[PDB]
């Protein structure tokens, strides 16, 4: 908006500002290790304690 | 007379139904005094204060 003033200065027309805001994408990585012998007995079901 | 003139002097604003105005006030001695900040109403239009 504007103000009207009695002063001799020119009045200024209606004005709008159009503003663009942009994203930021961030990337996150973690790592895990698993033993082969550990993965071995998982499939079978145990019989002896 | 003073009280006789009192209707005639306030031929206007007197006996108009009152509304609540939101504004900050202070108390100084025996006087309740209103306080205002008007930088909002001139910075939004980008005109000097």
């Amino acid at each position: 908006p504007t103000i009207a003033h009695g002063d001799g200065r020119r009045p200024s027309k209606q004005r709008t500002f159009i503003v663009v805001k942009n994203c930021h994408k961030h990337h996150i990585s973690t790592e895990m290790e698993l033993s082969m012998l550990d993965l071995e007995i998982l499939h079978s079901i145990p019989e002896t304690p | 007379s003073t009280k006789s003139d009192l209707p005639a002097v306030a031929a206007g604003v007197e006996d108009q139904p009152r509304v609540p105005i939101s504004a900050a006030v202070i108390k100084l001695g025996n006087h309740a005094v209103a306080v205002e900040s008007l930088q909002k109403m001139y910075n939004d239009t980008q005109s000097p204060y």
